[PDB]
């Protein structure tokens, strides 16, 4: 067992590529989180392939 | 990214101490009409930044479903279950959607970890719990703010 | 029987809500080698004794699996996920049993839930914790002494 | 409402199935607290032992 | 009864050499819709006349599926892959029933087929194309006459 | 061998499906290496049956 | 390609129809270990030469299993169940590679075929056989000449 | 047709196989009315590949 180096309050920097149904996209993200206390909230934005045409929330586990 | 999981101090966190270093997780998505997904992400740190590489690779949607159609609402809160597999941490998941008109929409998930370093201690069966939720979107949800909790424990009697 | 679980006031017991009239289930087991097994049980109420008539089928059993060659040492705790389907209240299982050298044998459950008198109310989406014990057997399992705990609840954040 | 389940419940079962194609018979009796959510229950084989299968796959169907 | 297909010279035919002692036969059906039947047979022979003792169980067919509303037309030509696993010759197929209104329901089938003597010399693998149709009924189903043509092969470019 | 060209088929099937019990008898023939069969098979109990037929075929 | 592949006068060759445009096909592999496989070709054809855009990815193979230590012999002759579900030509195979040893790894394969032009004509239920084979290679596999047979039908009887 | 008895075929396969990328050419031949085709294919990224070649072979 070692330092982890992980804080209470971390931030987080996203870059999803992906295709759906043939559909490609691109969605960046930025958020942050509190690791001990299981929790995190992020902005995400899509970049490319908007708007989606298919249901966002087969997407948000991945994030 | 289960770093952002409370782990309880009996149970070992094979996620944070994967850092400074990092881990990976591939993951394949099953719905019950067929549709399947694939992802992988790739977690690093660098100072307070953790840094996701996310590919997402879905098929075989039906036109009508209710992925095509947009009829989700949300994740309901599910219970991810982790065990060692052919040496690999792994969780499997039940998962549902609540769709519009109160019905639900059935995923099976299958997560595999890997730590980027040597000597990372594998834990025994746990239970991790999730809620994961978009709190707000715009209209074509271009833009979206989502929000996870979870939770690790061993179940019941406690 | 599902009557021997903890549900909360903010959750519909649909299971004490069935009698005296009762309740039956039936339920498919699917293992990850193959195996597969279908269950009834038929759930009736005199005073204050419970009555099961349960049936058990298992097809496909490989002979050097964990089933056949007696590998297993105990399910592990799991989590029930309880929704509405075609009108009928079902329970989905991700499970697992331990098998010697703390490796794991995959079972997804399904069962669903059917009243005996018509109009009983249907709950919503929930969870129910589980976790099931052999507390004591002889030899060849031919007398066993059984133990369950559940406890219904609506996962996070609570 | 009156569903008439009493905090302390006495539980009867009778089991007949088949594994692999091993007829069995095993029978049942216990007592639970319904509103604690906890059972437990004395198990005879009655046909079919020794069960040439694990128990634990039939644990759940009691 | 996979006695009851035309095994060419070139593949060996397990259920043949299975008698006069016979055989028995395991099956799952998984349905689309999450209907789940398993089954038994137990297969003797006396005489010139082949007995069949069947079991079949079947649970979680939804209310207002195409089973429990009777909406089935037949079972699709099928076949069957025929591969040893574990010591046991083993049968998958990718089977669909024909509904009213032209749309397919799926089910896939697992059959695990074991000999009563031992030593029958397990076969290696083989296709067995089926066809089954009922060729005749009364309004309830109480009398049926039931068909089934089988012939096992190699595949491409073999057949 | 120990089959014949034309054979006679004998069945008892035993069931449940939803709950529902059944018994069905058979009697037929076929041709073992035609790899043809044909039955007629008459339900004994559980009559009518509040399932589709089909997925019982198979299994006889 | 199901352009190669022998159809009869008394089935609908969709896949002749759907050129000179072309067609698209999405195809989901689940083997029996967990591996699961998503993939996509985009068809298209100039003169006498058809043009393939393919994408091919695969999470969850084991390190131990026959994919990654490279046990594989062929893949089995096979027949594809071709029919229509929600408006789209779907082909689901169940799949068989030999391995080492003379053991077999079962793979299921879901397929759906979209024609790129509006208005090419569905066929309706039927079979198609396939055979598939490495006829050549080096040692690493990194030069592979490989075939494929392919022929339409309606089954037993014809 | 559009369809000729003797046709080529072109095909660039882009992939990756538990986190192994890999980019392969393939150039073939192949008659469509006797549903016959073969293929030469190259390994031009990624090589030599981790896993079993088999497992991408129907989707070429
Ligand atoms: O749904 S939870 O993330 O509040
Ligand atoms: O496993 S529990 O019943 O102590
Ligand atoms: O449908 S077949 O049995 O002629
Ligand atoms: O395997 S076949 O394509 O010769």
């Amino acid at each position: 067992h070692h330092m982890s180096a992980i804080k209470p309050d971390m931030k987080i920097n996203l870059r999803m590529e992906g295709n759906v149904n043939g559909h490609h996209f691109v969605i960046d993200g930025d958020g942050t989180g509190k690791p001990f206390e299981g929790k995190q909230s992020m902005d995400l934005e899509v970049k490319e392939g908007g708007p989606l045409p298919f249901a966002f929330d087969i997407l948000t586990t991945a994030f | 990214n289960r770093v952002f999981a409370e782990y309880p101090d009996h149970i070992q966190d094979y996620f944070k101490q994967s850092f400074p270093k990092g881990y990976s997780w591939e993951r394949s998505l099953t719905f019950e009409d067929g549709g399947i997904c694939i992802a992988r992400n790739d977690i690093t740190m660098e100072g307070d930044t953790f840094y996701n590489k996310v590919r997402f690779h879905g098929v075989n949607f039906p036109a009508n479903g209710p992925v095509m159609q947009k009829k989700t609402l949300k994740w309901e809160p599910s219970t991810e279950k982790m065990y060692v597999r052919d040496g690999v941490l792994t969780g499997d998941i039940t998962m549902a959607l609540l769709l519009e008109g109160n019905a639900h929409y059935r995923c099976d998930s299958r997560t595999t970890y890997k730590a980027k370093e040597k000597g990372v201690k594998l834990p025994g069966y746990h239970l991790v719990d999730h809620c994961i939720e978009i709190l707000s979107h715009d209209k074509d949800y271009n833009k979206v703010k989502l929000y996870e909790h979870a939770v690790a424990h061993s179940g019941l009697p406690d």
